[PDB]
């Protein structure tokens, strides 16, 4: 539902990197492959970890219960 | 478990070697495998909880090093000392034989170990698969040993 | 004496088929028309080459607790002049022809088939035994 | 030999060969002269989160025996406890609580003591085991935000809930040790929860050493491994055009072709991760060999925050040799 | 005071002269046996180290030692725990004044 | 049941029988009386079980193989009968060895009064080393085996 604060596999903290992550996608237009390697994530098993993440808090707080809609 | 080791359909072990047990077993005693005394006592070690006392046997090879052959270690396996009572003797044949080059030389004589030889207690050729191990044969080691 | 058997032969053809550690040999004696040898060797420890002659002895002692400890460095042996011993049992005398007999050593998986007349062959007698090899 | 050769199907030469009974020669034996003359250290890197160096004619077992103690012995703080005052988030609290445990803390692990497990909960707690990180974040609408704005860091006011908000609060002495160095979270950009209006958090968390094998929120670093030196051997001399595609099986920095003599040779041995590509063309057969180095280590320790690499690595060894120490000092009951 | 439950020696599969021996060590892993394992292996009387983790559940190592007649495996065990002692002393001293050169 | 649809594998059965009591020190026996061991230790068995008719009394030797005479004991005779085959078989072999390397083959007895060892005008040193090596069968091992 929200991006894990670490990686399954080694243990490197990938939770940081989310926000910097879309920011270098949206602002600075680059790649996908490149954003991942300029945010240090070297080996696939931190670069999966956020690039197959799938950012669901965002679509569950449409339907807030504690505010109008 | 002990006392049903055989099937009652045809007399055949039914409780033996299953996957992944074959597998390794085959690997220990390919012919091309070669181990130093500190790796075959860990391996000795590994197949007792370090608990069973092991008379380890000369070497196969003796002159550039000193090296076992997994034939050897599952010689050991049968039989780890001399207080074990358990002397077997058996021939038989692997699932996939290849038949020698000669019609007059023996089955052992064969290429890819296809014949397993054990007397006493040493494996003296072959190599472990479902046919010496597993289950649906009568020349097993484990059947010879029940 | 501790040597039961001694021959000089030549490889006429080394068979590496599925294996690449271990490489079966063929050999002819030579001076002994009836002498022939199959043998399974460790070809990274001794590299055998087709048409290459090679001394082939046998022997019952390599002298000149029960598990195996090896001799003390410096002791001399028989394996001190020669390239490749092995340990093994012979397990099967069987007959090929009238005047001619084979033998069959297994160092632990790895076999010999040694074929010859049994005048040569009378001293092997279904023991363990070392087999020595050098060039 | 200790190289292990890399073939096009297998693995030769793995096992470790040096001790006596391995020939007749019965060399090898355990000399502590001859390993402190033989081993070798070589930092290539020191930062203050990630350690590279090479342990040089070192057995595997030992270097294997660091990593283990490295990944899973040596301990560190994280949260263990966390009490709850109305989590009003989306976010269950189970998974808060699991977030904030795995958050690493940049605390040094000797200021602390170990907590007694038996002893009640009134009492386990103390000022010496016990490090509290207070958390206190409500969101509410933002009163002026641009009309046509989207972004919830416009919209609203504390919408996300960082690691930097777990404030630390001494209690009792740690008002004066921990004066110099207070505690912070070692990755302060964590992304702990996300809000809308109406939500709030608040939570204690208290927060203890453990060791990596009990949970993994506790291991110091974030990896910690090594690898075996690769070595290239060109057997026969690769001339003209076959020379730059023989540059092509390794990474660009491994391998170079001399200006004078137009011929291809090792450069960095270091940089080739062992990909064996130049073992599947024919032409390159019986020219070329790859193997690694058996007793030489390239460890490659990473931090996550808390602390040094080094003082990792000397805590690994540390611990090993109190391991010996304790099973020497012990008795022997029959 | 000292640990009685530490480590014990399992009198059932023992010799009589005490050549050979099987320890139980409690609250260990691979990454002591198998230190313990390379160092006594070193030693010229050993033929025969090798230990063993019986089940994952339970946290315990069994190390076996067979020597030849020249000293028991209790000696063995107690060289082999003070020779892993100079060799993590030994790579101790060399990383610490690697890190003070540079 | 061990063999292929026979109670007992004859071949396992005596390699087994010649390992565990195998001594290089023991004399080999001649195949008459490798033939008398299997007789003595096989006659009292197959003796006990008398052929009744369906009347009740005994069956003439003459008519002993009938079909109206067919009994439950028959399969236990046709075990002995095989048991002895095999035995047969095994001497017959060394006979012919003998038959091979110039030697006499004493299959059937020499004579009831006829006693020394009669090997004696082949040469020790070539001829009877090597059929001791190609086959020696002890009493130790046919009774073993049997
Ligand atoms: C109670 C345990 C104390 C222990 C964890 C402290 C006390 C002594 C300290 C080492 C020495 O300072 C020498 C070195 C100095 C360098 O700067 C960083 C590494 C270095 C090896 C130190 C690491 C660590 O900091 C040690 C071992
Ligand atoms: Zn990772």
């Amino acid at each position: 539902m929200i991006v894990p604060v670490r990686c399954f596999s080694c243990g490197k903290v990938v939770g940081d990197k989310w926000e910097s992550y879309l920011n270098l996608l949206q602002e600075d237009e680059l790649d996908e492959g490149t954003a991942l390697s300029r945010l240090g994530l070297k080996r696939y098993c931190c670069r999966r970890m956020i690039l197959t993440h799938v950012d669901l808090i965002e679509k569950f707080l449409r339907y807030n219960p504690l505010e109008k809609r | 478990v002990k006392n049903n080791l055989l099937t009652p359909k045809s007399g055949e072990p039914i409780i033996a070697a299953t996957q992944d047990f074959i597998t390794g077993s085959y690997l220990i005693s390919h012919k091309d495998s070669f181990y130093d005394r500190a790796t075959l006592t860990q391996l000795l070690s590994m197949m007792s909880d370090g608990i069973e006392h092991f008379d380890i046997p000369p070497p196969a090879i003796m002159k550039p090093y000193y090296l076992w052959t997994g034939k050897q270690v599952f010689s050991l396996l049968i039989k780890p000392n001399h207080n074990s009572p358990v002397v077997i003797n058996l021939d038989a044949k692997n699932k996939v034989f290849v038949p020698p080059k000669s019609k007059s030389l023996p089955n052992e004589m064969s290429q890819n170990d296809g014949f397993v030889i054990i007397r006493g207690s040493q494996i003296l050729s072959g190599v472990m698969d479902k046919s010496v191990l597993g289950d649906g044969k009568k020349h097993s080691v484990f059947y010879t040993i029940l | 004496s501790n040597t039961l058997f001694d021959d000089i032969f030549q490889v006429s053809e080394v068979d590496p088929g599925r294996y690449n550690k271990v490489c079966r040999i063929e050999a002819a004696s030579t001076t002994q028309d009836q002498c022939k040898l199959t043998l399974d060797i460790n070809v990274e420890l001794f590299p055998v080459a087709a048409q290459d002659s090679l001394t082939v002895t046998i022997a019952s002692s390599l002298n000149l607790t029960r598990s195996w400890r090896p001799p003390q460095a410096g002791d001399r042996s028989l394996a001190d002049d020669y390239d490749y011993v092995m340990y093994g049992t012979a397990y099967k005398f069987e007959e090929v022809s009238k005047d001619l007999i084979a033998v069959y050593y297994s160092f632990g998986g790895l076999l010999m088939r040694l074929e010859g007349n049994y005048r040569n062959l009378n001293n092997l007698k279904q023991e363990n035994a070392y087999l020595l090899i050098r060039r | 030999s200790n190289i292990v050769g890399i073939e096009y199907n297998r693995v030769t030469n793995t096992t470790s060969t040096d001790f006596p009974g391995f020939s007749k020669d019965a060399e090898n034996e355990w000399n502590v002269e001859k390993f402190k003359k033989d081993f070798e250290v070589n930092i290539s890197s020191l930062d203050a989160r990630e350690a590279n160096f090479d342990l040089i004619n070192i057995d595997t077992s030992i270097a294997n025996a660091f990593r283990r103690i490295m990944i899973s012995e040596v301990p560190s703080v994280a949260a263990e406890y966390v009490y709850f005052f109305n989590n009003t988030s989306v976010i269950q609290d189970e998974v808060l609580a699991h977030r904030i445990g795995l958050v690493p803390l940049k605390v040094d692990p000797d200021m602390l003591t170990w907590v007694d497990s038996n002893l009640p909960d009134d009492e386990k707690f103390t000022d010496e085991n016990t490090i509290v990180l207070s958390l206190n974040v409500k969101c509410t609408r933002n009163p002026d935000a641009p009309k046509g704005s989207t972004d919830p860091k416009e919209l609203y006011n504390n919408a996300h809930v960082y690691a930097r908000d777990l404030k630390f609060e001494p209690q009792g002495r740690q008002s004066t040790t921990f004066a110099d160095c207070p505690v912070v979270p070692a990755d302060p950009d964590i992304l702990l929860a996300k809000l809308r209006p109406g939500q709030e958090i608040s939570l204690k968390a208290h927060c203890i050493l453990g060791i990596g094998g009990d949970h993994a929120k506790f291991s110091p670093v974030s990896t910690a491994s090594y690898r075996l030196l690769p070595q290239i051997n060109i057997l026969q001399p690769i001339k003209g055009e076959s020379a730059r595609r023989f540059q092509k099986c390794f990474p660009p920095g491994v391998i170079g072709i001399d200006e004078g003599s137009d011929e291809a040779y090792v450069k960095d041995a270091r940089k080739d991760t062992v990909s064996r590509e130049v073992l599947r063309y024919e032409e390159f057969a019986d020219k070329v060999k790859l193997g690694r180095v058996r007793n030489h280590f390239i460890f490659n320790v990473e931090s996550a925050g808390a602390m040094t690499p080094e003082e990792i690595f000397f805590k690994s060894v540390r611990i090993l040799k109190n391991k010996a120490e304790y099973l020497k000092n012990c008795p022997i009951t029959q | 005071e000292p640990d009685r439950e530490k480590i014990k020696l399992l009198t059932q599969a023992t010799s009589e002269d005490g050549t050979s021996a099987s320890f139980q060590i409690v609250e260990e892993d691979h990454t002591l046996g198998n230190a313990l394992r390379y160092v006594i292996m070193k030693n010229p009387d050993v033929e025969f180290c090798g230990y063993s983790i019986p089940h994952p559940s339970e946290n315990l190592l069994n190390i076996r030692i067979q020597t030849y007649g020249e000293t028991t495996a209790v000696d063995a065990l107690q060289k082999g725990l003070k020779d892993l002692m100079d060799l993590c002393d030994v790579v101790e001293s060399k990383f610490t004044e690697k890190i003070k050169s540079m | 049941m061990e063999g292929n649809a026979q109670p007992v594998n004859f071949n396992r059965s005596w390699d087994h029988a010649y390992n565990i009591t195998f001594n290089n020190q023991d004399k080999g026996l001649l195949p008459y009386a490798i033939m008398e061991t299997a007789n003595e230790i096989l006659g009292p068995l197959e003796e006990r079980l008398v052929r009744y008719d369906n009347s009740g009394c005994l069956v003439k030797r003459e008519d002993l193989n009938k079909a109206e005479y067919v009994d439950q004991y028959d399969a236990e005779r046709d075990f002995y009968h095989s048991l002895r085959e095999y035995i047969n078989g095994k001497a017959t072999a060394l006979a012919n060895l003998r038959k091979s390397r110039g030697m006499l083959g004493l299959l059937e007895p020499p004579a009831k009064e006829l006693q020394g060892i009669d090997p004696d005008e082949t040469v020790p040193d070539n001829v009877k080393t090597s059929v001791s090596q190609l086959y020696r069968i002890s009493e130790k091992s046919v009774r073993k085996f049997l």
